[PDB]
């Protein structure tokens, strides 16, 4: 989780303390739609995964992303 | 005075060259079909066939199933047979001159329709109404087909290029930058469509600058471009070309003949920006279904054609009061009371309906 938090922090120019599994990228961390895509971009490299858009549209809070990396 | 040659230079996008750097923008449900697009391409510009709602062609001559006088589901709303026939009759007019197919990214069965368009013989595919990161997955068997996303930011350009290279080992053959004065769906949130920050003249240089970073992808400016004076303005700012639609909406060759009747009367204040089941703002005329909703006597919503994914099957149509598939199809059929009608912000400047030939000449002389 600490690695997910670090990419989310650096990408959105936001402290690791705000990146809580409840915090929503839309509302809490202050990201526009393309910030979201860049972020997905950075996560699927960092952890060598692919997140399809269909799967990706569903995630709004960092827990949703954390859980997807998990499985 | 005779017809004079163009100081505008021909435009290369894919393997295809068009004599004049002008796209005729795709216009959804029967506005830019075979007659319009074929004549525009015959005159040396890029004709663009709209692939949306082709089931309505010739009053649904080529559908297998009709429910409630509407094409049933995406298979019939996007009729391959109809699309094939539109392209064939367009090529009766233009021959082998390049043609685009315009496909909104938001549609259900997007990939199938992209493929359909390639098999119908499109040279170029143009796609807006979304961030089309998966345009190439269906084109993999059509190497000769050029792919053009519609964007509203340099940010979008960078994202698209990276995702395309990653997934498809391809980069777009060009980008259309569509500003907020365009017809149909806007690529900005309602609020942002008024700021000065987004005018087309401020966006084009930024997108051009960002595109150089990727081997100088051609940039085509769209939205509010009216005459040659505007064309040269956009080209001086770095655009490789322009895309226009309202002007061609004002031609006789336009496929939805009702517009030849409605634009000359259009007042500027009857052009509104409205909500849409597609989830973008849309610029429309204060007529048809829009007046019926104002009166409370608008048509029943019953999702038959299932045209776009973001609406969720009539849900957002009900939230906004109208079905865009029914409205646009009704307009092509000539229904003045229940049709939905679109226009660019310059629609009100239309007073004479002119031929495509005469329009292309006025834009290209000298
Ligand atoms: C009636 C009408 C229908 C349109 N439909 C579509 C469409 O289906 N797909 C699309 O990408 N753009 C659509 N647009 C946008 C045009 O293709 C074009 O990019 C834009 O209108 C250019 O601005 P102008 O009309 O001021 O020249 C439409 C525009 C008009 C006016
Ligand atoms: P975000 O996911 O809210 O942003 C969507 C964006 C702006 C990325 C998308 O590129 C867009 O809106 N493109 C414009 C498509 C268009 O201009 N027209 C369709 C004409 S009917
Ligand atoms: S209800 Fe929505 S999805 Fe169904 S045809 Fe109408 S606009 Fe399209």
């Amino acid at each position: 989780f600490e690695d997910i938090q670090a990419v989310i922090a650096e990408q959105l120019n936001v402290d690791a303390a705000q990146v809580t599994p409840e915090a929503e990228f839309v509302k809490d961390l202050g990201a526009d739609s393309l910030d979201v895509v860049e972020l997905i971009m950075a996560l699927e490299e960092k952890f060598g995964i692919e997140i399809p858009d269909e799967q990706a549209e569903k995630i709004v809070n960092v827990g949703d992303v954390v859980k997807y990396i998990e499985d | 005075h005779h017809h004079m040659v163009s100081t505008l230079k021909p435009l290369k996008i894919g393997k295809h060259t068009i004599k004049f750097p002008i796209f005729q923008g795709g216009m959804g449900v029967g506005i830019s079909w075979d007659e319009l697009a074929g004549n525009v391409a015959k005159e040396g510009a890029l004709g663009v066939i709209s692939a949306v709602g082709t089931g309505y062609y010739k009053n649904m001559r080529f559908v297998e199933r009709i429910v409630a006088k509407k094409p049933f589901e995406a298979l019939n709303f996007y009729s391959k047979k109809a699309l094939n026939e539109i392209f064939a009759n367009a090529r009766k007019i233009c021959g082998n001159n390049p043609l685009g197919a315009n496909i909104l990214y938001a549609i259900n069965d997007y990939g199938r329709v992209l493929r359909d368009s390639c098999e119908a013989g499109a040279n170029i595919i143009i796609t807006g109404a979304g961030l089309p990161t998966n345009m190439p997955e269906f084109a993999k068997d059509f190497s000769d087909v050029a792919l053009i996303p519609i964007i509203s930011s340099a940010k979008a350009l960078k994202i698209l290029c990276k995702r395309w290279s990653d997934r498809y080992k391809r980069i777009p053959d060009a980008f259309i930058v569509e500003g907020p004065l365009s017809g149909g769906h806007q690529g900005f949130k309602y609020e942002d469509c008024f700021k000065e920050e987004f005018r087309l003249e401020n966006l084009v240089p930024k997108v051009v600058e960002a595109s150089k970073e990727w081997g100088n992808i051609p940039i085509i400016a769209a939205g509010g471009i009216w005459d040659r004076k505007d064309i040269d303005t956009m080209l001086s700012l770095g655009a490789s070309g322009v895309q226009m639609a309202t002007r061609f909406l004002g031609t006789k060759e336009c496929d939805a003949k009702v517009y030849a009747d409605l634009l000359p009367t259009l007042k500027k204040e009857d052009i509104l920006l409205i909500k849409s089941p597609v989830g973008y703002p849309a610029r429309a005329i204060n007529t048809g279904v829009i007046k019926r909703i104002e009166e409370g006597n608008a048509p029943k919503i019953a999702c038959v054609s299932n045209c776009v994914a973001p609406c969720n099957r009539g849900e957002e149509a009900k939230k906004v009061g109208y079905c865009i598939a029914d409205g646009l199809g009704r307009s092509y059929l000539g229904n003045r009371e229940e049709g939905l009608y679109f226009t660019g912000a310059n629609g009100y400047r239309v007073d004479k309906i002119i031929s495509v030939h005469e329009l292309i000449k006025e834009l290209t002389e000298g």
